[PDB]
């Protein structure tokens, strides 16, 4: 697959977000524990909740596409659905709300991905959002600076970069401390303080954002100056709209 | 005859019922199954005989909470439902030997009503099913009892509701799948606003069944609303025959290819691949590390895509037996398709916008509300001309039980009723096997 | 003892009430009345200010030429002007609509339940207060999640808030009773006992949006401004995730499957939303005035009160400016709820009733019907044979018409316990009384009253309904006054001589058991009359943000 | 010169408008802010006086962690907060929905023909003189016929009046000069022959019914209240049988037959009479905003002050409070009228297209389309990422995403000379957008954007109209904030350039010549400052019906 | 020109909306046809046939 023309270092990243087979860059190690911590939707050592019995337990009918279909380990199990939330600052953030959602349905089974300019959403079932939640949050996706995860109280994706190079938060749920220069996760992602902070490393460098970007930007490379990917989109505009006309 | 296509068609379990039948034997103009199913939704009527029963000995009439004290009258209505539907029956058909159906089901409880054709052939519109109905069964449980002047009243409060206070039948024991026609968005309508939770009910949550019969309501309401007239027809019956009619296996092989480990990226891959074979697309020009793909046959990239969409669909919400990402498959199918080729997504990107407009109203605090209340006839919903409600309702069927809002909550009376029927019920043997009935004579 | 219109009639006329022969043209025309007056002065100064006439007692007819009269608001000792009543000038007609078009019910049972399946969180009288806590800062149009929001003004909007009420006196009891309609209080033991068996368990906010959003917008504004701030409420109080897909089975069930509006939506013909006053069915009418709980001992009160509602909503409001407008139906509807006629005349059907079956205990039958009916409205009309200055009073037919029904219908479901023959005891009023004066209403005044018996007991669809669910577009009432106030009164008479708690809707009645309200629904004539007398402080006022 | 946004910029932040860097979390939350303060102790006093909390500045999060911004309302000089731009705090908004709510525009074409044919009556300007004098007296509220009416106070509807326009010059200087929309004074010397020419011999009424009726009731009232009062004016000053068949030809013609309302009713989901925010089609809100007649050498200005007039009703009063409500959508209405941010771009764009094509000489076609749209769109971006102080100002992306796409659209209209090639453009920016930032707005923000370019040249039955007929109802657009402003300023744009006198209807752009009007309709954006500045004078308040 | 619109396309209708949109879509159509009326102008065609409709 091609997933997304262009010849900028910001394309190339684009399209490596969405290659399931490109290894995404690990670049933080967290415990399975911390995961659970930070989305909040359950404590450690809490049994997983239910929304329905498992599957197994259900008496369904034949049905073609269930047999060939193969259930996630968390539908069989008749997890609850949750989420995890991610908000990425316009100044160079490596990974940006299109292409997460983008990224997600080529990468991830059964998900649920929605785009807004301030959040970015998965929905999933719960011990499977658990697995994906480590690599959104291990991986290049994450910057501790730039992104934030964040349930609510968004804001900070279009606002300037504090003394530190932190991304606003309402919340405060990400603190970049200088003795370190590593930031630590203090609040789970809807705010509550969680009892032992979660270390996150240290923010990428500036150099290394310009690297891995996927937003275009006079002061990093120019959409306009991409002009195989701007082709793309005026062609989209053009056949679409003489389809809708005469289907031409 | 005015279409040179031919389609293969398959039974819900993959397996070849007739090859090369001319599109036009699918189509609402010509197939008489799909006739058959439209003319059986306008007539159908689910009437709860033990709602109006329970209503009556409560005085609870008309609409939620609401009472009248001192009203209340008990009647043996569901004890004496056999004498009760036959007296209705009666009043229902036009002669004794038509094609009126009135049975009753679950002891007495509900009754199946199917109003003769005969009416709707003089009448303008579909209304007179549940006013026919409503009234004979007005008239049976008063003459059965002799219920008296004075309380009468009572008895059509129970069945109708508050109409015609109300526009709608505020309070009313019985039920379509059709709705008022006061509450079409746009002349033409009416086959939209059929709540996917019920044609998920009436089909018992086959997922095939269920893509079928929402893909044949919403491509006859095109037919209807002038959308497949002219330029546009075939557009719309390849559509109909791709993404609902599973023609060619097609979105029947995609799932099978990519159920096990697959994800909507792979499908698109998959898709992309099988329209390049069949020689629907090609690479039109070279970029750099990057083919644009075209086409000299819109319709047909629209039609495939529209499979592969529902194919997408069907791996996506059946891997995690949840629906609420239909809206999410809807946008990044045809988003990433688009970035994918070079090529416009499926409905020219009327089903993207839908999608978004979809996930807005199902993840936030302003209106819509679960995947099962939606239908082509919602605000929300409405945009796409076809490609969309479908993989609603085919998610809707692979739902596992993740939803408040679900058919068992919002469609229990129609499941009882409708499903009954076989062609209401298993409408995608009946078509196919209709159009390879009339396969010479297109 | 005297007729109790009698003192009313002293005060317009300076001959005792039976004289037969006046003087009229000597009064000077408007010059008589201080109304007028004003009237004359305001239209000078306002034709100068903007630099176009306006208001001229020289255009047209002359009035005046006879008494322009004082109305006694009855059961107060209020004398006004009839200009006083019409509903532009007087704030407590207009806020007595607001209130009801600012209000929504909005069940918790289904977002209760979403919050402990989908979630997997619980609920008790703590979360739910600290949910009434956030949502009565978020309603009235301030923010609980978002930064950089901006808010409206607390001062323009004091009369926007939610509340609860259950039938569940134990969680009553214990969320903070600032937020509770307590039924206890504010109901009579019966009463309070059938309206919390009809609600159980249920949990159920009553929701009213400001005043100034509801006069800048409509009424089908109110389910969606509720059910906005009820979800950003969820989200706030419950820690949920700030727009997930649960987020919209809150919404869903906010906007739809567990509210109950005032008004259902109209047809196209005469197109509104919800929440406005032609999708009021009567028997809602009746459960929004609160005498019932109050009054009960007295259910020609209850059924009075429930008369003067809705003839100011139906008639002033609704078929005189929202179907009409200009000038109005001020008097049309003054008829039903001034100078104690109604009064006189239904307490009259009601002793007579009393006397010669017991309450409720008449027959529920045509012969009951005829009986009862026909001696009320003969009752009636010989009042205006024998006070000349009673006839002079109410002078249009219509209003006629419609007091002498209302009486007769009213008594004939005090009588049979059952608000359909009262109905049909209506009718026969109507049908009594054209053949002995040889006249009704107004041109147009009998079409229901036509169709009106052989669509008492009609079962057929567009006939056939209870008159508790009926309502102004009913079809043969949809245009006409002189009736909607009336059968309000009617749907509300049976259930005020058998005792009941309401007429149609439990929840209803009790959403307006809140001393909250800018108007007092337990006392609408007496409201009327502070907003005659320019008393009534009304919501909604712009005067905070416009200059000195 | 500075791009026109700069003031703004260094008005709100310490830090000059390119500097990257900030510090948060040091004002002190809401203490910052003089509205913050005002509100958290209103809140104080309304939750002391009703027994009820309300606004309370601890419940869930705490504003003011970033700056809370004061904002220029562009083309003044006047900085506030945004919260002197909510409509629920802003007499100047309301007002400019009631004044279009409360207008109706009625023929007196079919009426002079009933008269002179089925009445056999002479009509000339004296006698259509004495109508209006009549008519002046009567649509307010006050009798011409009967005895013993009841009448409105003349200061409370001073705001209701009649008056006439003609294409006839000599005609028009007939009739008394008090009651005429003067087309030559108020328009320039083309614009005023082009609307001449559109109405010739026709003689047309603009009809304004009170604020406070229209308050009370809903706009759905208003050529209702029109009609009866017109009817009662034929009656008197033609000196008719009052109530004979003719009488009937008036009501059709004054309620069917030739009324515009300024907004056709809407479907059952979103049901709503007539005279309602959604029915208001695009080319209508254009032509009622007269920045045209006043600002006609300024294209940009023209169509920008078109935008506000939308963007503040179809955002902040119908989609912010009819079709959902509580905080609302301030600032995504707020973001096309404050700053000078929008004037910036699109003064670039047209700019831009007087070199490239010259206006209205660019081919009509999607080559004109991709290049003017896509350069526009390219600068507003790169002003976004040169300025983060103005990244952090519009900071919302739909807002980013309106303001960009407005300027390109109308960019390209300006080019061709037609409302649909712009149309296209606004579309062909949001996809730019989107890749550009890999974000574009809201969840749901580009439903429309996605069907957008195909249905732009459909022709299908609920998919091809021109832009001007296009509205707030039309399938795609029925629920979004941040596109039904935009589009009636692109519906406006090529018609400014083209210097047209009108949009879609001329008669709507007459109706709105009138400095009898409460709000001044040739400076939307001044008003709107004003209003925020608690300077606007409302009509429809109750003051003088209520205790001191 | 007198319409009747085949018996057919009702049999499989709702209700009666398709002679009106049947009918304006096939004359919008063989206009356009008829004079190779542009894409950027076709609207006009249709707005002239069928009016305000959708926003009315
Ligand atoms: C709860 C939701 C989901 C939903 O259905 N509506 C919300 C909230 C709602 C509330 C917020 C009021 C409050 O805080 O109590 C109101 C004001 C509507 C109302 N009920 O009155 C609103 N949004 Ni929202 N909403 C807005 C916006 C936005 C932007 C904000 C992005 C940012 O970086 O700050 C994002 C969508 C996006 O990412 O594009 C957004 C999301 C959301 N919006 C998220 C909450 C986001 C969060 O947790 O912080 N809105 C805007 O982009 C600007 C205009 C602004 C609206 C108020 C106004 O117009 O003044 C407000 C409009
Ligand atoms: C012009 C009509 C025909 C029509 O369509 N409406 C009229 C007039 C209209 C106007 C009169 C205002 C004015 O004088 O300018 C208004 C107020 C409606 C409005 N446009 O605001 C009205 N009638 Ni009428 N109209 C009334 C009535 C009536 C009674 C009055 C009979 C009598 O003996 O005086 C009769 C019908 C009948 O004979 O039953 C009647 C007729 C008529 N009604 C005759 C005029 C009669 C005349 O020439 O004197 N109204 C009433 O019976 C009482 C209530 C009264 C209404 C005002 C209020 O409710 O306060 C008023 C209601
Ligand atoms: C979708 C529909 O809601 P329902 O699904 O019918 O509850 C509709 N609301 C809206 O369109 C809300 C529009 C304003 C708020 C969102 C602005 S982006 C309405 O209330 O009629
Ligand atoms: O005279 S009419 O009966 O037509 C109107 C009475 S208000
Ligand atoms: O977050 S959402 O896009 O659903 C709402 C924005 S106001
Ligand atoms: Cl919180
Ligand atoms: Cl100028
Ligand atoms: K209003
Ligand atoms: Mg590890
Ligand atoms: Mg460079
Ligand atoms: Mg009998
Ligand atoms: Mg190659
Ligand atoms: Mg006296
Ligand atoms: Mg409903
Ligand atoms: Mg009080
Ligand atoms: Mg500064
Ligand atoms: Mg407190
Ligand atoms: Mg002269
Ligand atoms: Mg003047
Ligand atoms: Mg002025
Ligand atoms: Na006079
Ligand atoms: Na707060």
């Amino acid at each position: 697959a091609q997933y997304y023309p262009g010849t900028t270092k910001v394309a190339q990243n684009r399209r490596n977000f969405c290659n399931p087979e490109y290894e995404l860059e690990k670049l933080r190690e967290i415990s399975d524990e911390d995961v659970v911590k930070i989305l909040g939707h359950r404590a450690p050592g809490e049994e997983y909740p239910s929304v329905h019995p498992p599957l197994e337990e259900m008496d369904e009918p034949e049905d073609a596409i269930r047999e060939m279909v193969e259930p996630i380990d968390g539908a069989k199990a008749g997890d609850r659905v949750r989420y995890i939330q991610f908000t990425d600052s316009m100044y160079f953030a490596p990974a940006q709300p299109y292409v997460r959602s983008r990224a997600y349905l080529c990468r991830y089974r059964g998900a649920d991905a929605g785009t807004l300019s301030g959040r970015q959403i998965i929905e999933t079932r719960e011990r499977d959002l658990e697995k994906i939640s480590k690599e959104l949050l291990e991986t290049e996706f994450f910057d501790p600076a730039r992104s934030g995860v964040r349930g609510k109280s968004v804001h900070g994706h279009s606002l300037r970069l504090d003394e530190d190079g932190m991304m606003f938060d309402m919340l405060r749920r990400q603190i970049y401390n200088k003795d370190t220069g590593r930031v630590e996760m203090v609040k789970n992602q809807i705010g509550d303080e969680l009892d032992e902070p979660v270390d996150l490393g240290e923010p990428l460098d500036e150099e290394t954002l310009m690297e891995k970007t996927t937003i275009y930007r006079v002061d990093g490379e120019a959409y306009r100056d991409d002009v195989e990917a701007v082709e793309i989109m005026q062609r989209i505009h053009v056949l679409r709209s003489q389809g809708g006309f005469n289907l031409e | 005859a005015k279409f040179e296509d031919k389609v293969d068609l398959y039974d819900d379990r993959g397996n070849l019922v007739e090859e090369q039948v001319p599109l036009e034997a699918l189509s609402p103009l010509r197939n008489p199954a799909i006739k058959s199913i439209v003319q059986g939704i306008k007539r159908t009527v689910a009437v709860n005989l033990e709602g109006i029963e329970n209503a009556l000995k409560t005085a609870k009439v008309g609409g939620p909470a609401c009472k009248i004290m001192g009203r209340e009258l008990d009647l043996d209505i569901v004890g004496n439902a056999e004498s009760i539907a036959a007296a209705a029956k009666e009043m229902i058909q036009v002669t004794e030997d038509d094609d009126t159906n009135v049975e009753l089901l679950g002891g007495g409880k509900r009754a199946l009503v199917q109003v003769p054709s005969a009416r709707f052939d003089v009448a303008a519109e579909y209304s007179a099913a549940p006013l026919v109905t409503a009234t004979a069964f007005v008239q049976a449980i008063i003459n059965e009892f002799d219920v008296s002047m004075y309380d009468a009243n009572m008895v059509k409060a129970a069945v109708l509701g508050r109409y015609p206070q109300s526009v709608e039948y505020m309070g009313a024991n019985i039920a379509t799948m059709l709705d008022i026609p006061q509450k079409l968005e746009g002349p033409g309508y009416a086959l939209r606003n059929i709540m996917v939770n019920h044609v998920v009910a009436a089909t018992l949550k086959n997922t095939l069944q269920a893509a079928a019969l929402s893909t044949i309501l919403e491509q006859t309401a095109m037919f209807e609303m002038g959308d497949a007239v002219g330029a546009f027809e075939r557009m719309h019956l390849l559509g109909l025959a791709y993404q609902g009619m599973n023609a060619d296996n097609l979105v029947f092989d995609l799932v099978k290819a990519n159920g096990k480990e697959g994800t909507v990226g792979s499908v698109i891959a998959d898709l992309v691949e099988r329209a390049l074979e069949d020689g629907v697309i090609k690479v039109e020009k070279e970029l750099t590390d990057y083919k644009v793909y075209g086409t000299d046959d819109l319709a047909m990239w629209n039609a495939y895509a529209a499979a592969g969409l529902m194919a997408a669909t069907m791996v996506n919400q059946g891997a995690a037996r949840a629906a609420q990402g239909v809206s999410s498959t809807l946008l990044y199918y045809n988003d990433l398709i688009e970035f994918e080729t070079g090529l416009p997504s499926v409905d020219f990107g009327k089903v993207e916008g839908t999608a978004v407009g979809f996930s807005f109203f199902s993840h936030s605090i302003y209106g819509g509300g679960g995947p099962g209340i939606f239908n082509g006839n919602h605000i929300v919903t409405r945009h796409s001309k076809g490609f969309a409600i479908p993989c609603v309702a085919a998610a809707m069927a692979l739902d596992a039980g993740t939803q408040m809002f679900s058919p068992e909550a919002t469609s229990g009376l129609i499941k009882e009723v409708f499903s009954q029927v076989d062609e209401f019920r298993e409408p995608l043997k009946y078509v196919v096997e209709a159009a390879a009935e009339i396969k010479n004579e297109i | 003892a005297d007729k109790l219109f009698i003192n009313a009639l002293k005060k317009k006329f300076e001959e005792s009430p039976e004289e037969k022969k006046t003087t009229f043209y000597t009064l000077g025309g408007w010059k008589q009345s201080e109304r007028k007056t004003e009237f004359v002065n305001a239209g000078k100064e306002v034709a100068a200010k903007r630099g176009i006439p306006q208001y001229n007692p020289d255009i047209g007819t002359p009035l005046g030429q006879r008494v322009l009269m004082p109305y006694q608001v009855s059961t107060t000792d209020t004398y006004v002007e009839g200009d006083d009543l019409h509903f532009v000038n007087n704030a407590a007609m207009q806020q007595m609509w607001d209130d009801i078009r600012r209000t929504v019910i909005v069940g918790l049972n289904h977002a209760h339940a979403v919050i402990e399946k989908r979630l997997g969180k619980e609920v008790t009288p703590e979360t739910i207060t600290h949910y009434l806590e956030t949502v009565n800062h978020a309603m009235p149009g301030a923010a609980v999640v978002q930064e950089h929001m901006v808010e409206t003004h607390p001062a323009l909007v004091a009369d926007s808030y939610v509340k609860v009420f259950t039938g569940n006196d134990e969680i009553a009891d214990e969320i903070d009773p600032a937020f509770v309609i307590d039924i206890n209080k504010q109901f009579p033991e019966d009463q309070a006992e059938t309206l919390k068996a009809e609600v159980g368990d249920g949990i159920w906010q009553v929701v009213r949006i400001p005043t100034i959003v509801s006069r800048t917008c409509d009424g089908a504004t109110t389910s969606r401004w509720s059910a906005m701030q009820i979800g950003m409420s969820m989200i706030s109080a419950y820690k949920q995730a700030a727009g997930e897909a649960a987020t919209g089975d809150f919404a869903y069930a906010a906007k739809h499957a567990e509210v109950i509006h005032m008004g259902t939506y109209l047809p196209v013909r005469r197109a509104r939303g919800e929440n406005e006053p032609g999708g009021v069915p009567f028997g809602y009418l009746a459960d929004i005035c609160q005498s019932s709980r109050v009054n009960y001992e007295d259910p020609v009160r209850v059924s009075l009160d429930v008369v003067a509602t809705g003839a100011m909503l139906y008639d002033q409001i609704w078929l005189g400016s929202y179907m009409s407008g200009g000038v109005g139906f001020t008097q049309y509807a003054t008829a039903a709820y001034t100078d104690n006629i109604l009064d006189d005349f239904t307490y009259f059907g009601k002793e007579y009733v009393e006397d010669k079956y017991g309450l409720c205990e008449a027959p529920n039958n045509m012969d009951t019907v005829l009986d009862v009916a026909t001696e009320v409205t003969f009752y009636g009309l010989e009042q205006y044979e024998e006070y000349p200055a009673l006839l002079e009073d109410q002078f249009g037919g219509s209003q006629r018409a419609a007091v002498v029904a209302a009486a007769a219908g009213c008594s004939t479901a005090f009588a049979t316990g059952n608000a359909q023959t009262g109905l049909s005891g209506w009718y026969l009023s109507m049908y009594l009384h054209k053949e002995q004066h040889s006249r009704l209403g107004f041109y147009g005044y009998d079409l229901q009253d036509q169709c009106g018996a052989s669509n008492v007991f009609s079962i057929r669809g567009d006939e056939g309904l209870p008159l508790e669910l009926r309502g102004p577009n009913y079809p043969n009432y949809a245009m006409n006054v002189g009736h909607q106030g009336e059968y309000a009164g009617i749907s509300q008479a049976p259930h005020a001589a058998r005792g009941d708690a309401f007429v149609f809707n439990p929840l209803v009645k009790i959403a307006f058991a809140d001393d909250n309200l800018v108007f007092d629904f337990t006392n609408v004539r007496g409201e009327f009359a502070k907003g005659a007398l320019r008393e009534f402080e009304p919501a909604g006022e712009r005067a905070l943000i416009t200059p000195a």
